[PDB]
């Protein structure tokens, strides 16, 4: 495992925190536990105070009238780590005990408990041009040296670590959101009976929202259009309670219902951030820094307990509207939240915007059942953000290891990943016959996603690709990757090539939720990757093709949310660009 | 009904002093705004700029009126010059009050409703507000243009500039037209902007007092200073503008109250002084609005937070 450490500007205090993401179960919130390293030489008789601050920057900038600062401390808690107060009598957690063991005696524990009903870390969208800081709720752990609780805190002996308090989707799915509006008109014979309905209550981020819109216009007046929107409701409850509603994804369907006629249709809307990047005030997940984050997850609350909790509360409702020739609207609540992830979220964009990965030994042979180790050294620190794939001959790679340690669901337990600084190792304990293959190590911290030369270990839901062909020495070719079972918004489509007798090289990658497309240096302008959701199909338009592009192009999928690897691949297409 | 003996000997002098101060302040703030526009990139600054413009174009037309008062209220300039000057003065008075009110409402929206401040597109909202402000100001000043003429020699060969009412108001409609136009001018120039500004600054004061009521010593001193600034702004607006509109309303009231022999004489004696003190804001505006902004002052003239690393916690 690994831990986060932030030293002080002077170099005496160092705050160690295991994780930056603390889960808020509706009843109890995860405690913030850590260890401060303190140097007694600097601390003649001073004290080390560590404070958990749940702030809410409700106003952009400050000093508008030369003195006014918009930052309200929702919850501040102080505990004195050094000298240890005997009144503590607290049981050290496993992480705290291990940190104290790894460090000397001068490491001192500190554990806050966040109260149950508190706002979760969210930031409203800055907008195209605001610079400064974002309006939102933030959580901070600040360790400083002082002789008294009120002494002027010095920015030279203080460390500030921004932490995020988050909620994950509940396990048991809720009731099906179905709401119906029966609306009559001057013709009181029989009314419209709109009966919209969603498929479920829990919709993980980037996934579709089916809306079955059953309508029966028993009245004469017609319906010209049906407008389905997914509206994010941000309730800001500081001093003056408010409810902001920012639409996220819309569909202005032109389907019509004739007088005394019925009509059924399943509309599909997906909320993503690419088309809402210009919507100022939008609530987004808490940001540690100025980095891309998703639409704010829905806030879970205990029934009948919202005592005007100060902060920002995010909900979502799908608003279906019939535009009769007097709109007839129905609102369907639904929770839009991340599922609980086994690994902690990466609060930075995982393929962050060239790290060579020297992989050894290139060739190695061994018998059946023995233990074989494969090493890969990165030029720069990848921060436990490598993965290991296995490619059998004439097949596609399969994700074996992600995060340099974690096994992939469905992989034999013999495979195990380990890290030794910048040297990531893969160990096969018992080399059963089903292991002859080329093993590749990919660093997915820095774009360009860099693979290794590959190690040829000898034993001695779907994606379909089309568009190959031995043609066009300098022409164009559109490779189509049809994805079955996957939404282009909850997933990112990466086109990675493999020249004959060569390792995987990353060509293009499109992430629709954030709506950015990245390319390698060699294909920066020649190629264009674009995935359309009409059929959940990705396309790679390949122009100005050269002889060096002859390769078996593969279309892989990476979890758009907390990138774990290229878990799902395709058969691949051989683009033989030759005379 | 005659003017003060010592009036004419001084009204040009106070006007000249107002010229000097208003130039050296309003031109200075406008030049600073033009010099420092991308440096600040602040939405509210537009109003400041607008205000400066008005104030500048408020006082630019001053000398013609000074010389007017010089020769027993005789106007040695063009008739079109008279129309342009009077219309400019009124346009700029209304624009100044409206810009001050707009700045007050901007500060209310950025202090008392700060969650909605980022939601709104202040860059274009302020531009639209200033466009409507200026267009409406010109509209309210269109009458005080059309009814402006020259003459009134009264067999004395003194070509003076004033606001003729005959061209529209009939013999019996003179008083009604005068009172109606005066009422509209005074209300739209003082009341609505004034009440808007007072509510905005009251909400600002309450919010700032509540916000700084935390902490001790330094926070309380800063709160008192901020309240003192809000005071000085509202108090300076009131002191500077109340005399002018008050004498206008007093004229319209005395049109029927009929101040017998002396109060009316006092009104006519003081009115040029009322205009002088009305220029108080046009003079001091850089001190309270530009100088109060640290950007204007700057134009006139072991903290590294390290980085969140990561370490190995072997089991
Ligand atoms: C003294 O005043 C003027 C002198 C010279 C030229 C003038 O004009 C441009 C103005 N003047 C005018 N003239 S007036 O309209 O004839 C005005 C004299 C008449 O009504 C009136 N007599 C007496 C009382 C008590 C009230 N009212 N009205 N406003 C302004 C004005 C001027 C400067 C700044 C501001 C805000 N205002
Ligand atoms: C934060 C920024 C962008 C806010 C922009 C809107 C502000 C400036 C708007 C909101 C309400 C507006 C005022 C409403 C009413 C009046 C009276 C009218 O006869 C002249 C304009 C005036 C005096 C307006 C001036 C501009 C104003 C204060």
């Amino acid at each position: 495992t690994r831990v986060f450490k932030k030293a002080s500007p002077n170099g005496k205090l160092t705050v160690y925190l295991g994780k930056r993401d603390f889960v808020d179960h509706i009843d109890l919130v995860e405690p913030v536990d850590g260890v401060v390293l303190v140097d007694p030489e600097y601390l003649k008789e001073r004290r080390v105070y560590v404070t958990l601050t749940a702030a809410f920057r409700y106003g952009r900038e400050d000093l508008d009238v030369l003195g006014l600062t918009f930052r309200k401390d929702l919850f501040v808690a102080n505990v004195q780590s050094f000298p240890p107060a005997p009144e503590d009598k607290k049981p050290l957690t496993r992480l705290q005990e291990r940190l104290i063991k790894k460090l000397g005696e001068h490491a001192y524990p500190f554990t806050f408990e966040i109260p149950p009903n508190l706002p979760s870390s969210v930031t409203l969208q800055p907008g195209p041009e605001d610079t400064g800081k974002a309006i939102g709720v933030d959580y901070e752990v600040k360790a400083f040296v002082a002789e008294n609780l009120e002494e002027k805190i010095h920015k030279r002996n203080s460390v500030r670590l921004v932490i995020e308090k988050v909620q994950y989707a509940p396990e048991r799915p809720g009731p099906q959101p179905t709401a119906e509006t029966t609306r009559q008109f001057l013709m009181s014979d029989k009314p419209l009976h709109l009966e919209a309905s969603l498929d479920k209550e829990i919709y993980y981020h980037g996934e579709p929202i089916s809306v079955n819109v059953h309508v029966t216009n028993n009245t004469n007046k017609t319906v010209k259009k049906i407008k389905i929107s997914v509206r994010q409701y941000a309730d800001i409850v500081l001093f003056n309670t408010a409810q902001y509603k920012v639409p996220v994804a819309m569909e202005e369907a032109d389907d019509t219902v004739a007088p005394s006629s019925t009509f059924s249709k399943v509309y599909t809307l997906t909320p993503f951030l690419a088309n809402n990047r210009e919507k100022r005030g939008l609530a987004l997940d808490g940001k540690l820094k100025h980095e891309d984050t998703n639409l704010a997850s829905s806030t879970l609350l205990r029934e009948g307990a919202n005592r005007e909790i100060l902060g920002i509360i995010v909900s979502y409702k799908v608003k279906v509207k019939l535009v009769v020739s007097s709109d007839v609207a129905v609102e369907l609540p639904f929770t839009l939240m991340h599922p609980k992830p086994k690994e902690e979220p990466p609060h930075r964009e995982v393929p962050e915007h060239d790290i060579q990965m020297t992989q050894s030994p290139s060739s190695l042979s061994a018998s059946v059942g023995d233990r074989v180790t494969i090493t890969c050294r990165a030029s720069q620190s990848v921060s436990s953000a490598v993965a290991w794939y296995q490619q059998k001959p004439g097949k596609a790679p399969k994700l074996l290891i992600y995060s340099a340690s974690s096994l992939y669901s469905g992989v034999p337990s013999r495979f195990s990943g380990s890290r030794s600084g910048t040297d990531f190792t893969l160990t096969i304990s018992s080399l059963q016959p089903e292991d002859f293959a080329t093993y590749y190590c990919q660093q997915y911290k820095y774009v360009p996603v860099t693979f290794g030369q590959g190690t040829k270990v000898e034993i001695k839901v779907q994606l379909v690709e089309s568009g190959g062909g031995l043609v066009q020495p300098g022409g164009s070719l559109r490779l189509s990757c049809a994805a079955s079972g996957f939404n282009v918004y909850s997933s990112s489509i990466h086109w990675v090539r493999q020249a004959p007798g060569k390792g995987l090289e990353w060509v293009a990658s499109i992430s629709s939720y954030y709506g950015y497309t990245y390319y390698a240096d060699s294909v920066k302008g020649r190629f264009t990757i674009s995935a359309d959701t009409s059929k959940n199909t990705a396309y790679l338009q390949m122009n100005s093709l050269r002889a060096e592009d002859t390769a078996v192009y593969y279309c892989a999928r990476s979890r758009q949310f907390w990138y774990s690897g290229l878990d799902y691949w395709g058969q691949g297409t051989l683009v033989t660009v030759s005379s | 009904y005659t003017d003060w003996k010592s009036s004419g000997a001084l009204i040009p002098a106070i006007y000249m002093l107002v010229f000097l101060l208003g130039t050296t302040g309003n031109g200075l703030v406008l030049w600073t705004v033009f010099r420092s526009s991308r440096e600040k990139r602040r939405s509210a600054d537009i109003f400041i700029a607008s205000l400066a413009v008005a104030d500048l174009t408020f006082v630019v037309t001053l000398p013609l009126w000074a010389t007017y008062t010089y020769r027993d209220y005789d106007w040695p300039f063009g008739t079109f010059a008279c129309k342009l000057s009077s219309y400019l003065i009124f346009v700029n008075m209304y624009a100044s009050v409206f810009c001050l009110t707009g700045l007050s409402f901007d500060r209310y929206l950025a202090i008392v409703r700060p969650v909605a401040n980022a939601r709104l597109r202040l860059r274009v909202s302020g531009a639209v507000a200033t466009a409507v402000l200026w267009v409406l100001a010109a509209l309210l000043a269109m009458p005080v243009m059309v009814l402006r003429t020259t003459g009134d020699l009264e067999n004395t060969t003194k070509v003076q500039c004033y606001m003729d009412y005959s061209m529209v108001a009939t013999v019996s409609s003179e008083w009604a037209w005068e009172v109606g136009l005066g009422v509209s001018s005074t209300t739209v120039g003082f009341v609505v902007p004034f009440t808007i500004m007072l509510t905005c600054y009251f909400f600002i004061a309450q919010t700032i007092a509540g916000h700084f009521r935390k902490e001790r010593i330094e926070g309380l001193r800063k709160r008192r200073r901020l309240l003192s600034i809000i005071v000085v702004l509202v108090v300076t607006f009131a002191l500077c503008w109340m005399p002018y509109h008050l004498v206008k309303t007093l004229y319209m009231l005395g049109s029927l109250l009929h101040w017998p022999c002396d109060f009316d004489l006092f009104l006519m004696n003081i009115f040029p002084y009322c205009t002088c003190i009305s220029y108080v804001n046009s003079c001091l505006n850089p001190f309270l609005y530009a100088f109060f902004d640290p950007r204007f002052r700057q134009a006139c003239t072991q903290d590294e937070s390290c980085t969140t690393a990561s370490s190995s916690l072997a089991k």
